[PDB]
């Protein structure tokens, strides 16, 4: 019983896109399907719904051809078209299977979500800089390393340490946007005896701009 | 009382083998009879469409051969009734009801050819009448014929074999085994006096005739509607309201049918010339309407699947209803051979769908489908005019196969029967018998 | 349409504690639903029709209320219990959700493990210089950072970013990053980073000298 | 003739007072049935909890299986013999009597006795149904509201007693139509006509079914899915199945009665030897409901499993024989609880068995044993209680395989015919007749 | 309703191949499905059957795992695996849907078939050469054009003209075998006014090598 | 397993004739089915349960029989009926098919339309050279095709292919192909194609010259 939406990403203002939600694990007919978006920071908001026979399509109070919901029962997939896209449409979109108990309807099962970004800003690779502690600092119990990932667009990037093996004592901070570019940092606190005697590398992937990069954190001489 | 009861309890469900074997042959015959009848009506409706193609150019000439063919066949039926068997007018279910109380004769030597060949005329011409009327009465007479031919003795054999034929008659009319049996033990069963109708024997008759129906009419359902959506508990009150609406209308439809029997009797005064001629005028109107607006005329089974899917507009549903009310009255109230049972399904469907449409837009939170209200309304008029809800419910259920709607179907139906009682309406099959019996003593 | 407002916007309670959040409606509503969202994954259905658990939901959770006021409750909270709780109605159309209630773990206070980092040689080659300061593992989430260049306060070019509550010790982390041009960076020597927390009256100083 | 015209025009007219009272009966019967259903589950749940707390020591776990079931059985058997003897066995025969004005309806006694008594026998894992309890309880609820509201007339006495018995069966299976049909087929004094208002029975059943769905929605008692159809050239095989049920029907009726006798000798009417033997049987159920759960318990569990053809041939014969044995020991020993449900499970198993043989004997028919399971399910109900029309609609309502209506009818009819021609008698009528004959003996 | 079977072509003696049959237009999880074969120029032979729930599978009197029939109701596909293949298996394989009238089961709807060739040769794509009249054409009312198809293996090939919009006037001749390669040609007769004034293209498809060749018939210089 | 045998393996009739073919069984079969298979097409369920017609099957068709003999009858056969008809049973197991009855159509005469074709330049720039000659839409099927290079008769390297009887006009069509090497073809000049058929006493010639 999995719902899988796709087709998010970056669109220019006044454009249009077509999100897809591919269903599996149940009879896709008999069920009503729905779209619900979550604006960054804000709460959940209902877009619309569609019955199995596609004879009733309902939307939130939303002007004319802004939203077009449909479904193809043969491919077992749900669609959503947004036209004349503005920044308010920058959100995370969920498809949901509709059901009920006493008859006051709920949102039964949800998809994982696809993120839609509406920005005239251009796709940009990230620059990845190590963060080694200087000769000014003395090592206690632990030693904090890191790498700065700056000047990219859009979200997301994925940071792992030693190809995911060093999964303990890792913080990755939310990215912050400035002047049409994102910046984020990631820490990795490790035992004092473990570095620099053993190699610590951070792995950064920005798929939007085909970037895969490894940055080795070496001490300062 | 107690000693006698111990004797009765231990003797219950014991039907003489002779009655059982005879119940089988009754059903077998009633089945084949119903099948043959069904083929005939189709064959004649087919010929009528063939003639319309031969004159598909000249529009007024096309409208002429529509009227004439339907008139000629209607007149043929109306004549065959007034000339040989008067008792075979209208439905004929009230006539079988009387026969069960030993209050009416079963003149099978007359009625079988009259109702059969007479029905072929009225139904095959495109008139708004059902098959049940013909098949139930025909079925009953078949049960009497085999009683006579085989000279069977007893009150049990006379009532039982007359009943199983009437049931196998309804069964073979709808492919509805259970509806047939239930109809007898809810409507017919002398409703004030205990009888000797053996239930087990009724069953066998129904089985044989249903099998006979399936031998010739396999691989096709009379009504296909598909599997509809379910109904949530928080929507049930909407079905009760639908019942109330059927509950006030039920008796009002009963007044009209009776009153119209009267108003149409003045036109001919009992005259076999004015009757057959008027009968052809009505019959001709149906073959005309069964072309310029086929939904207004005909049996009604055709527009049920279309209505349930929500393919008609609101305006078109109101139109169909009013026109079909009119045409249903003109056909049945004018004593034509043919039941009113089926036309009442079509009316209930249409009315139900109409309510559904209103309900859908008034309550988007319910996620409604007008189709469920069509299926709830289908057997609702049967519950408010014939007052046999349990029969109506199981009939619809057997024909649409939407068991998940059993609660809305019951609730709507019960709602209809309640308000039909509290607004002074009377079971239409009983009232037509009572009018016949009261007028029989009104010239003594 | 119908507006749903949830009482505690954010709240904290120690493991094994009675937690109660509201969901108040503008007009009258009936039989509401509750969803639990953990950051990073799907919202999942929790409580429906005012108060019914879903196949899998532990028995410690409960709903109630009627008319215009409803509430979700946890008798004996757990670790795997912290998340965001959205109420949702469909008694009226169109349907609406609550603003959200973030439920967070309460713990014993923790002092920040401050770290300061010089701009890399690679970044300077580009003509930019970022000074990163990691204030790691502290409770509560409230903190103040302060930058000092040659012992003088700086408020321009600073970007702060908190992680959401951790899932191994339920501490918060933060990062302050100070961005200057290479020239602007090279004309000073002393870069200091001051973390001011509830734990102490005197701020934790971490600095480095270019010389 | 003049009297008939008076009757026809007065038909289907039930006094509003009776109608409004019919509603309240069903409402009560529904809630009662629901509460009863929750209790049984609640107690079956406890029993499984105790088995977990001693899941280590094998003989120790087999002991706490026996004991728990014995202790609860004894509690039920005692509550019957001490306060309401009429609440033994099913209780449907007792309500049939009450409709002919031949038995008293002591609701002040039976309601607490059948309820809390049933909770003991059913909740202990014994092979008995809910119908017995719910129908009897339902009838008494209809008597209670007759008494409390002081309603006068033969109509009100019989009608309100009937609607409660129907609403009782309805709420036991989620079967509205089966409830109504059962009254107007089995109960309805079978020899004289009555004032039982059909319209009033309906209302009661509606309210109790609504009550059942308010607490037990989104789950069906039996799920079987949509099975395959049945070709016309295969119907004769269903007739043969009826014949086999037709010979066995009355023979199962002999054993149930004979076993009521054989078990009466063991205790002689003694409230000590009765309650103790009642616990020995009850304890055997909780023991078997672990070492072979199919042989014990209500039986609804193994229906879906049987229909899918998940059991082997050997396993089907085993279950049948063991389930015959355990069905008799539970019902024939006067324990509070119906035999209606256990008979469904027997018919399913027998049907499936016939299906398996049929499948391999005729590959040209493209058979599926599952269709013979659903045909056989209500077949024993047609051959032993001789209410086929009720049995058919009951299975239909619970399985939703309308495409099998012909095989279901044919099999059922076949059963009722051969049950008559081998001198069998409607079991609910025979049990009333034995109680009434021993009352004057 | 359509049955489109595939996965045929060339297999070595003793080897094995998996045939699929994709179904659409009907509730596939409701019917028994079947396979029948037809050797070149011979009659029909039933291979096997399978019920919807995969519990009953009857084969023709075969060996061990000579045939293996399965079905995937999720994809709406019927499968057939053939093992240890010898030349008796060189046939056209029909995938058929089963049904009944009175109860005596028949083969309701048949597929188009896939051909299997059990030979030692190699999959060679066809060579398509256009056939146009020698310069001096005594043009009557009609002109007959064609194209030659040679050097392919195995069978079959399909030939259509102008993507099938040219239906009338076409003859395609049965392939002839020589030195383990097949040769056929197709004729087309068009109005003399309708050529060379218009385009005439023959569309050759050889599915075994997944090859299309659309040769256009040019008048000789 | 029951063996079905169909009486005429191949039969000829002119449209208008009443036509009957037979399916005879080794054991006893009940309710058999018939399939039509037109040229280069899949079998189509034609008649079932002995005498019922599939939807779309014209009324000119009828089936009957019982026990060991069954028949398919075309009352006033029509040209479009040219196909091979298979009978089938599944009253026993496994189900089994008949051998086939190929129905051929007798019609009026039709003279072939002969067309000659030179080896294309794309084929020449490869190695071989095939000269192709279509003779289309003739009746009866008996035809003789003769090859002449510079008057001289050629015997080896000729391949012929005939179509089945056409489903609409009931005519036959043939194609003849002379295959040579590039050098073999280029050392001559004139190629002819001689077609002899019932419709003409003197053979039809079509020819081309390189010069
Ligand atoms: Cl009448
Ligand atoms: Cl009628
Ligand atoms: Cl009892
Ligand atoms: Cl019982």
């Amino acid at each position: 019983v999995r719902l899988l939406e796709s087709g998010g990403g970056l669109v220019q203002p006044g454009g249009s896109l077509k999100l897809s939600c591919a269903a599996s694990g149940f009879d896709y007919s008999r069920y009503w399907m729905s779209w619900v978006r979550q604006a960054p920071g804000k709460g959940l908001k209902w877009i619309g719904e569609i019955n199995p026979v596609s004879s009733t399509i309902n939307y939130t109070p939303s002007l004319k051809d802004k939203f077009i919901i449909s479904r193809d029962n043969a491919k077992d997939t749900l669609y959503l078209q947004i036209s004349k896209v503005r920044s308010e449409d920058t959100a995370l979109y969920y498809c949901a299977r509709l059901y009920y108990g006493y008859g006051y309807w709920y949102f039964d099962v949800w998809g994982a979500g696809t993120t839609v970004t509406v920005s005239s800003a251009k796709t940009t690779p990230p620059s990845v800089y190590p963060l080694a502690p200087g000769s000014a600092a003395a090592a206690a119990s632990m030693v904090t390393l890191g790498c700065l990932v700056k000047g990219y667009f859009p979200e997301p990037v994925t940071v792992t340490w030693n190809s995911g093996s060093l999964a303990a004592g890792v913080h990755t901070f939310p990215a912050v946007l400035q002047a049409a570019l994102y910046t984020l940092s990631s820490s990795v606190t490790v035992p004092s005896s473990s570095w620099p005697s053993e190699t610590v590398t951070c792995n950064v992937a920005h798929p939007a701009s085909s970037t895969k990069v490894d940055k080795k954190i070496v001490p300062r001489a | 009382r107690r000693r006698q009861l111990i004797r009765q309890l231990l003797e219950r469900d014991k039907t003489p083998l002779a009655i059982l074997f005879m119940a089988a042959v009754v059903g077998t015959l009633v089945g084949l009879a119903a099948v043959a009848f069904d083929k005939g009506v189709a064959w004649l409706q087919n010929q009528r469409m063939g003639a319309l193609v031969h004159t598909a150019d000249n529009y007024p000439l096309l409208l002429t051969v529509a009227f004439l063919c339907s008139a000629v066949l209607a007149m043929f039926g109306y004549f065959l009734v007034r000339k040989y068997a008067p008792e075979a007018g209208g439905s004929g279910i009230p006539e079988i009801e009387g026969a069960l109380e030993d209050q009416r004769p079963v003149r099978w030597w007359r009625v079988l050819p009259v109702k059969f060949f007479g029905g072929l005329g009225t139904l095959g011409g495109g008139m708004v009448l059902g098959r049940e009327g013909p098949t139930v009465q025909i079925g009953g007479n078949i049960g009497r014929m085999v009683l006579d031919i085989f000279r069977l003795k007893g009150d049990e054999a006379r009532h039982t074999l007359l009943a199983t034929g009437a049931a196998a008659g309804l069964a073979a009319a709808f492919n509805a085994p259970l509806a047939g049996i239930l109809f007898i033990i809810e409507e017919m069963r002398p409703c004030f006096r205990y009888t000797l109708i053996s239930i087990k024997a009724v069953f066998i008759g129904v089985i044989m005739s249903t099998i006979m129906y399936r031998i010739f009419n396999h691989e096709v359902a009379l009504i296909d509607v598909g599997k509809l959506s379910d109904a949530p508990l928080n929507t049930l009150w909407l079905y009760l309201i639908l019942g109330i609406i059927f509950g006030i209308f039920g008796p009002i439809f009963n007044k009209w049918v009776l009153g119209m029997q009267d108003l149409l009797h003045r036109v001919h005064g009992g005259n076999i010339t004015k009757w057959v001629l008027m009968g052809g005028a009505i019959g001709g109107l149906c073959g005309l309407l069964g072309f310029v607006a086929p939904a207004t005329s005909g049996g009604g089974f055709n527009l049920i699947p279309i209505a349930t899917a929500g393919n008609f507009s609101m305006g078109m549903l109101v139109f169909i209803f009013v026109a079909r009310v009119i045409t249903t009255l003109l056909c049945f109230s004018s004593g034509a051979p043919g039941g009113i049972f089926a036309p009442m399904l079509a009316l209930g469907t249409v009315l139900g769908t109409a309510f559904g449409m209103v309900a859908v837009e008034l309550f988007p939170q319910y996620h409604l489908e007008a189709g469920t209200f069509a299926i709830a309304g289908m057997g609702a008029l049967l519950a408010a005019s014939i007052r046999a809800p349990l029969t109506g419910i199981i009939l619809v259920l057997e024909m649409t196969d939407n068991y998940q709607l059993i609660l809305p179907m019951i609730i709507t139906g019960l709602g209809a029967t309640l308000l039909a009682q509290f607004t002074g309406g009377k079971p239409l099959y009983s009232a037509i018998l009572a009018r016949t019996l009261a007028k029989q003593e009104a010239e003594q | 349409d119908i507006v749903l407002t949830q009482s505690p916007a954010i709240m904290s309670a120690a493991p094994g504690d009675k937690v109660t959040m509201t969901c108040s409606a503008s007009s009258s509503v009936s039989y509401i639903h509750w969803y639990q969202q953990k950051s990073g994954t799907s919202p999942k259905r929790w409580i429906y029709d005012t108060s019914k658990l879903t196949s899998g939901v532990p028995v410690r959770f409960s709903g109630s209320g009627s008319g215009t006021s409803y509430s979700l409750t946890i008798n004996t909270m757990e670790a795997e219990d912290a998340a965001t709780y959205y109420c949702q109605q469909w008694s009226s159309h169109p349907q609406t959700f609550g603003g959200g209630t973030k439920l967070e773990i309460l713990r014993a206070d923790a002092a920040p493990t401050v770290s300061i980092f010089p701009p890399s040689s690679e970044q300077l080659t580009s003509g930019g210089a970022s000074v990163v300061c990691f204030l790691n593992n502290f409770y509560p989430k409230d903190i103040n950072v302060k930058w000092k260049i040659d012992g003088s306060e700086r408020q321009n070019g600073v970007l702060n970013s908190w992680t959401d509550q951790d899932s191994k010790d339920s501490t918060y982390s933060m990062s302050s990053t100070l961005t200057l041009t290479k020239d602007e960076y090279e004309r000073h020597n002393s870069y200091t980073c001051e973390a001011t927390h509830k734990t102490s009256t005197s701020p934790i100083v971490k600095s480095f000298n270019r010389a």
